[PDB]
């Protein structure tokens, strides 16, 4: 198969000063700001529906 | 314990009124809200 | 029973691998024969409606809310009485 | 012989992991995962604190039993003492960081 | 200070402990509206979120071994306390359940009819499936054990088959147990025989599926030569969850398909 | 029942009632002096100049305060545990009352020959006539033989309760599905006031117990009119 | 008959068994006789027990149950 | 920035502080509903209503003190700060983990709150026992809201024990031994554990109760041949351990703050006072069952449970007396937080001791579920446990902060909560021994005297804890930085100033192997 | 790492205006008192 | 019950000591109070000639070949009856 670990070792190991999570590439971005967008809409959506059940 | 002196010290009258807010912020509001129960019960 | 197969069933991967296919896997081709030996099918239970079961405090959240997660209409009878 | 493909870490340990591997097998430890052996800690033969600064915080445990440690920043210069048992400590420069 | 003389790791800042935390109030709440204000949307995006959140920590987390080298030999000793101390609390979960059925069977109530199984619950046949199933799991055991063996000697090619027979008996008795699901002539809802056979054995089954994706986890790392002979705990901690998941089942078989029917 | 401002245990209307008096006179001797021992001590390590900060030993006297506990925890436990089974004790009853919890009342049943059974309801506090006790009044009072041994039965007919009536020394959770045995037998005749020892919903506050003991006699006639 | 016995094999504070045991073994002593006659004999003591201990509740759904044929208990 | 620093933290400082912030805020809430109780029984009658809406109060006040103040403040907060500095730590082993365990709590709490929203809220006891906590007798999503804040409380502090242990036993420097760790470590460690083993057969028992009211199972339903006791079993056997995680820590601040003020270099018996903890920690977990005396338990086994329950009173004794012996030729200091030591070491015994007579399970038949019991907890919670917070907190203020707090205004709060407490909680004991039971909205008028004094109590203890708020204003308003602090030889914590850098340790302590 | 340190530089909120600290100060430990306080209402104001 | 009393119960000669003391004997100690608290006497079984006790096929080698080997007089009756 294939062993080109040392080249994403080389990548993840390059000083270029972000943080792991961002470290990989363009795609952790658009990952990193879907989870984020979906936790936050969902957070609202559970406040507005523990409030719309909140009254008779 | 030993501290340098206050590099922006508190007045006796600065901590009245400090200490008067903080008493009418956890006083206020819920004196209100007893004040009005019977309106409430009352509907 | 017991067991007292000789020897090896310890350290060494050539001897892991010898009770994988030598004993493990032969034990689920058993077990697997025997299992689907006696495969075949048991009558639906006589359906007599006791309270201790069919319980129902709350409907379930899905479908008529009446119908358990894994209902199966042969062996399964709602509370009223088998499926059909 | 004869193996089936599997990488080693003397192949394939890399970032600190390797550091600490191969400073491992040199009998140096720059990374402080082993405790120092003590010296007669005289005033000729004190304890030597390496350190990557001008200064190190030595606990002291006087004596074996001790469960309390004794605390204090041991700076760059003459040879310091514990204060509740005397115990020479001079500060040395680090080694193998990087 | 600064450049750091310890072999410890600090972990740069994540989204994922707040993403995750976010996770589980969307779950939580998601159920609610579900069992009461029937509907799923809120569950579908929590789920999802949990997903998406799970993926990119351990992401992260392979990002700094694998690639970055921040598994020091310090660094390691400790995820083997966090695993070990992990399952301990995953024996005491399942404690409960098992308590609860021998409270139920060891002393039935009147309203059972005063005995054990309760009249009208008919018991499957330890003896049938529930032992092709035992006999499975415990298969399973040895082969992983081959894979671990194969690993620490540089065996590639048979890890990599040790760990895929594994993967497909684990998967074998997920769909077993699903069928006896469906067979099986008693449900959630036939008192307290049903309620404490299907959470025991349905939070096991969960858990086989959650050890198995795991698997299937180091199945793909292990392609990628992530793994190195003497260094992939990733594997071990797979294997430590994989024993816990035999054993459970082997005490619900003793228990309650054997004894307690 | 209990008075204004009162600081221990109501009268005791019964044997063991009383027996839990005494041995709670015994332990509360007993926290007493340990709680007066403690306030000294600390009072004295306050209340000198004289230091000593140096190392001290341990132990030597630490099988000092680690037997003497030890020795307490005995003098309190045997009592204890004398009363108790005195309490679970072989006793043979000459009647036996049910009583069932229900959400907001209690109802009894008196079954060993004719089967009488009545409900029992607080007197809302209007309806109460001058003299009668604001929350602890019931419209049907349980009636018993006065100084006989009657065995109750505990239980529920929904959520949990408890059964307890204090002048007697008794208190049994009431458990739907269950139960639970607790052995009554005053030696006075009156009324015996208690209340529902169970959280159990909006009411929880008032579903009052109250005992007419009568002599045997009045309990008989009281009966048959009963039903 | 005052009221229902010490019975040592319900020793605890516990007595559901023992309202269960004897509402259980009248009907079964019942039925045992009707199935034989036995000179027109009848077991009233296990019925006096359970009055005494059974809540009525109980009683009156374990028959109901009994007349549905809906009782689990086995007599 | 501020995103990364407080929201996607791996700082064990940072986070620490996140969690004193958190639970300052929880504690402010609990305080409230306190005082809903008492000003509903301060007078004879109703105020609010129904003891649904008076009990779904009762029930808030017991979950917010419990898993939202006392658990986040003296584990999360004073654990997370103060454990890698003890131990010469660079961080936790589990940073990012770590984090979770904050953001759990929020969310948690929100679901307890929107619980009491929803319908009628839970009006259950904090113990959330069935049938009254079922579907019929509380149908809707309340109890069921309650039940996921609670889990995800459970998660939060399991992930959070798993830490500590790792990082107390793991982290420490090469040639200390762990019978070289301060006694507050060991007080986190022991409790790690405890919630380790505890918690999950909580989450067990309220699973089970869920699946009861929504999937129809009836693990605690007679129809289904279920049983309401056996949820009190597993529930309580969490329970007893879940007071003993509460005290436990305050029992290891304690051992530090009167060391530390009686100019001692360490605490008297220091291996006895570790044997002392481990035990009461082994103990807390066989007597469960003294919480289920008049439920019907056969004599024998009632017998067996107070007998054990009383062994404890033991190995706290030597605690207990060991801290007597550490003050003993001690140069005393009467500062703020020494006073909080001696207060908490009396009234903790008074009400250590008033739950020794609870022991006895003969005599626990006529004080059981009465207003006796509410005497016992509150005096070692509202006079034990929060008296050990309040004596850490004025004790490593400066440490966290940088800045120091007024002596004399701290002594002043001291003196007015001392007085609040005792007036509130005292009377209470005869409320108990003359029948006045719990969780009742209204008493007969012979309670009247001791419930119009305990509520004035109440009112006290509430100014006391508005001039706290004050108190820590003016600290952070004059800004009196830190100059000198004694002891610190033996006192590491305090080796790098005040307030400790981001990144203490970069570079290990360095500790001889004799 | 661009982290500021120092006394009033590790907690999350400023503390450079004695003042607008009353404030936030108050909004904090006011809101946390009152909430109870008004879900009480929530409750009477129902049917 | 359960058992978790905190930490260490592990490596380490000071701690098996410890353990040693700190509670494998406090625990003998605990068991033999309450094996004494309880040290009366049973009251010696009341004698019925049971034929599946007492069993003889076969006299025993010693002494009057009717006595077991820790015949204890008040508590074991010989076939016949109680010793006296
Ligand atoms: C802060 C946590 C905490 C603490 C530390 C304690 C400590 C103990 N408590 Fe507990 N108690 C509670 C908080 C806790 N408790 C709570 C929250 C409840 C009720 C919850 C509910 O049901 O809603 C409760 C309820 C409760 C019950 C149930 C009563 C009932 O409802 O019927 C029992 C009974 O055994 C009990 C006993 C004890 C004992 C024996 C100890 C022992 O630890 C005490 C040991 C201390 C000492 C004894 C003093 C120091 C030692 C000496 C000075 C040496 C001399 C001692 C002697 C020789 C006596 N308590
Ligand atoms: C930690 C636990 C805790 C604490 C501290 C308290 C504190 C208070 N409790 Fe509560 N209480 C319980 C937990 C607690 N309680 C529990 C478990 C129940 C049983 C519920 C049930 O029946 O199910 C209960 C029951 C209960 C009842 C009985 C209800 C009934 O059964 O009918 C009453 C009534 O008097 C009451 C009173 C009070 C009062 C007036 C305070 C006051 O003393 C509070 C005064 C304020 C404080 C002392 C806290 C201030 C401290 C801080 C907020 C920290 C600040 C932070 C920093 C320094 C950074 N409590
Ligand atoms: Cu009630
Ligand atoms: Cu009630
Ligand atoms: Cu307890
Ligand atoms: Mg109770
Ligand atoms: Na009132
Ligand atoms: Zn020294």
């Amino acid at each position: 198969f294939e062993n080109r670990v040392a080249e994403k070792q080389k990548l993840f190991q390059e000083d270029n000063g972000l943080p792991v999570h961002l470290k990989g590439g363009a795609t952790d971005n658009i990952l990193y700001r879907v989870t984020m967008t979906l936790c936050l809409g969902g957070t609202l959506y559970s406040l507005y529906c523990l409030g719309w059940a909140s009254f008779p | 314990i030993t501290a340098k002196p206050a590099k922006t010290p508190t007045s006796p009258k600065e901590q009245a009124i400090g200490l008067s807010v903080t008493f009418l912020s956890f006083l206020l509001p819920a004196g209100w809200v007893l004040y009005h129960l019977d309106n409430y019960k009352k509907s | 029973a017991s067991a007292a197969k000789g020897d090896h069933g310890g350290t060494g991967a050539r001897t892991w691998r010898f009770l994988t296919f030598g004993l493990a896997l032969p034990s689920v081709a058993l077990c697997t024969l025997n299992s689907w030996l006696h495969s075949g099918h048991r009558e639906r239970p006589a359906f007599i409606p006791y309270h201790h079961l069919r319980i129902r405090t709350k409907p379930f959240s899905w479908g008529d809310g009446n119908h358990t997660f894994f209902h199966n209409p042969r062996v399964n009878p709602l509370p009223t009485g088998y499926e059909k | 012989a004869s193996g089936g493909g599997v990488p080693t870490d003397e192949e394939q340990a890399t970032g600190l992991e390797r550091e600490v591997m191969l400073a491992a097998r040199k009998g140096q430890d720059p990374y402080n995962i082993l405790a120092p052996k003590a010296t007669s800690g005289t005033k000729e033969d004190p304890n030597l604190v390496p350190s990557i600064t001008n200064k190190r915080i030595v606990g002291c445990i006087c004596e074996e039993d001790n469960s309390t440690v004794i605390w204090f920043w041991l700076h760059k210069g003459e040879a310091q003492r514990c204060p509740s048992c005397g115990t020479h400590y001079k500060l040395v420069p680090h080694q193998l960081a990087h | 200070m600064t450049h750091q003389t310890h072999a410890y790791h600090m972990v740069n800042p994540s989204p994922w402990p707040l993403t995750g935390a976010l996770s589980a109030l969307l779950m939580t709440s998601g159920l609610t509206m579900w069992f009461h204000f029937n509907s799923m949307t809120l569950l579908m995006i929590g789920l999802t979120t949990n997903m998406l959140t799970m993926y990119q920590w351990w992401r992260d987390v392979i990002r700094e071994s694998t690639f970055q080298g921040h598994h020091t030999p310090a660094v390691q000793k400790g995820l083997r306390y966090g695993m070990i101390l992990f399952i301990i609390s995953e024996v005491l979960f399942f404690t409960g359940f098992f308590w609860a059925f021998y409270h139920s069977s060891l002393a039935p109530t009147p309203e059972l009819g005063g005995c054990w199984p309760p009249t009208g619950i008919h018991p499957l046949n330890p003896l049938e499936v529930p032992l092709l199933n035992t006999s499975v799991l415990l298969a399973s055991g040895v082969s992983i054990t081959w894979a671990h063996h194969s690993l620490m000697e540089g065996d590639r090619k048979h890890m990599l088959q040790a760990l895929f027979i594994t993967i497909t008996l684990g998967v074998y008795f997920t769909l077993l147990q699903a069928s006896e699901y469906y067979e099986a002539p008693f449900t959630i809802s036939d008192g307290v025989y049903g309620s404490t056979f299907f959470v025991a054995t349905g939070f096991h089954g969960l858990h086989v599926i959650i050890g198995s994706t795991f698997l299937i986890v180091c199945f793909f790392r292990q392609l990628k030569f992530h793994f190195t002979s003497n260094h992939h705990f990733g594997f071990e901690a797979g294997a430590w969850y994989w024993h816990f998941v035999d054993v459970v089942w082997l005490f619900l078989y003793v228990s309650i398909y054997w004894w307690g029917s | 029942m209990a008075y204004p401002m009162q600081l221990g245990f109501q009268d005791a209307t019964s044997p063991i009632m009383e027996e839990l008096l005494h041995f709670h006179d015994h332990t509360l001797m007993i926290v007493f002096l340990i709680s007066s021992l403690v306030l000294y001590i600390i009072s004295l390590m306050l209340t000198t100049k004289l230091t000593h900060t140096s190392t001290m030993d341990a132990q030597e006297v630490e099988t000092i305060w680690t037997i003497l506990p030890a020795i307490i925890l005995i003098l309190i436990a045997l009592p204890s545990l004398r009363i108790l089974y005195m309490m679970d004790e072989i006793n043979n009853p000459s009647l036996t009352v049910k009583t069932m919890g229900h959400q907001w009342y209690w109802s009894y049943e008196y079954t060993d020959y004719e089967d009488l059974s009545f409900d029992s309801y607080m007197i809302p506090t209007s309806e109460l006539k001058p003299g009668e006790l604001r929350l602890l009044e019931v419209d049907n009072r349980v009636v018993l033989p006065m100084e006989m041994t009657i065995r109750m039965l505990v239980s529920s007919e929904d959520v949990l309760h408890s059964w307890a009536v204090p002048s007697l020394g008794l208190k049994t959770d009431a458990i739907p599905g269950r139960l639970n045995q607790t052995t009554l037998m005053s030696s006075r005749p009156g009324l015996y006031y208690g209340q529902c020892s169970e959280i159990c919903g909006s009411n929880h506050s008032f579903m009052p117990i109250v005992l007419e003991l009568v002599p045997l006699k009045y309990f008989e006639k009281w009966s048959a009119s009963m039903l | 008959y005052q009221t229902a016995p010490f019975d040592s094999r319900f020793p605890n504070q516990n007595q559901t068994r023992n309202c269960w045991q004897n509402y259980l073994d009248f009907h079964r002593c019942e039925k045992a006789m009707t199935a034989k006659g036995g000179d027109v004999s009848v077991c009233e003591w296990y019925r006096r027990v359970y009055k005494s201990l059974c809540p009525i509740s109980w009683v009156s759904t374990w028959d109901d149950r009994r007349a549905e044929g809906t009782f689990p208990g086995k007599i | 920035m501020f995103i990364n620093r407080w929201l996607f933290s791996t700082n064990h400082k940072d986070i620490g502080t996140l969690y004193l912030l958190f639970g300052a805020w929880a504690g402010m809430v609990g305080t409230a509903l306190s005082l809903l109780i008492r000003a509903e029984l301060g007078q004879p009658g109703t105020l609010l209503g129904d003891d649904q809406i008076y009990n779904v109060v009762v029930t808030a006040h017991a979950f917010v003190m419990i898993f939202f103040m006392v658990m986040p403040i003296m584990i999360g907060g004073f654990g997370n700060w103060l454990v890698p500095l003890m131990i010469g730590a660079p961080d936790m082993a589990f940073p990012r983990m770590n984090n979770m365990s904050f953001w759990l709590l929020p969310p948690s709490f929100l679901l307890l709150l929107a619980s009491s929203m929803v319908e009628a809220g839970a009006g259950t006891g904090w113990t959330v026992y069935p049938p009254l906590a079922g579907n019929l007798a509380h149908a809707g999503a309340s109890v069921d809201l309650t039940i996921f804040s609670l889990h995800l409380a459970g998660v939060s502090s399991i992930l959070g024990a798993i830490n500590f242990i790792t990082t107390i036993i793991n982290m420490k420097p090469p040639a200390m031994s762990q019978y070289q760790t301060p006694l507050f470590v060991w007080s986190v460690m022991i409790t790690a554990v405890l919630l380790l083993l505890s918690l999950p057969v909580l989450a067990a028992g309220i699973t089970m109760l869920l699946t009861d009211r929504n999937l129809n199972t009836t693990f605690f339903d007679p129809a289904g041949g279920g049983d309401p006791i056996l949820y009190q079993h597993l529930f309580w056997f969490f329970g007893h351990p879940e007071v003993y995680i509460l005290i436990l820590p305050g029992f290891g601040m304690i051992s530090h703050i009167v060391t530390y003020y009686s100019g001692k270099k360490e605490p008297f018996g220091y291996m006895g006072m570790v044997w002392a903890m481990m035990s009461i920690g082994f103990l807390g977990f066989i007597v469960w069952a003294h919480h289920m005396f008049t439920v019907g338990m056969d004599v024998d086994t009632r017998a067996y449970f107070t007998s054990a329950t009383m062994i404890i009173a033991i190995p706290t004794g030597v605690k207990v007396f060991s801290w007597l012996a550490t003050l003993h030729g001690g140069n005393i200091k009467w500062s703020p937080a020494m006073m909080w030591a001696l207060g908490f070491i009396f009234l903790f015994t008074v009400g250590g001791l008033t739950g020794i007579v609870l022991a006895n399970s003969s005599l626990d038949i006529v004080l059981h579920d009465t207003y006796y019991v509410v005497a016992h907890f509150h005096y070692v919670l509202s006079m034990g446990a929060v008296f050990a917070i309040m004596g850490g907190f004025v004790h490593w203020f400066p440490l966290f902060s940088g800045y120091t707090l007024n002596d004399t205004w701290a002594k002043i709060h001291f003196a007015i909560m001392f007085v609040g407490v005792n007036m509130t909680f005292f009377p209470q004991h005869f409320l108990g021994l003359s029948g006045m039971p719990r969780r009742y909205s209204d008493y007969p008028d012979a309670y009247t005297m001791w419930n119009t004094i305990s509520s004035m109590g109440s009112f006290i203890s509430l100014t006391a804890v508005m001039l706290m708020v004050f108190i820590i204003w003016e600290a952070f308003a004059s800004k009196r930085e830190v100059l000198t602090v004694d002891l610190t030889t033996t006192n590491l914590e305090w080796l790098n100033g005040c307030p400790p850098p981001y990144h203490t340790f970069e570079e290990p302590t360095y500790v001889n192997l004799k | 790492s661009h982290y500021e340190e120092g006394p009033g530089k590790n907690i999350p909120f400023s503390v450079e205006n004695k003042w607008r600290l009353l404030a936030m100060m108050t909004l904090f430990f006011g809101s946390g008192f009152a909430a109870p306080f008004f879900i009480v209402r929530h409750q009477l104001l129902k049917k």
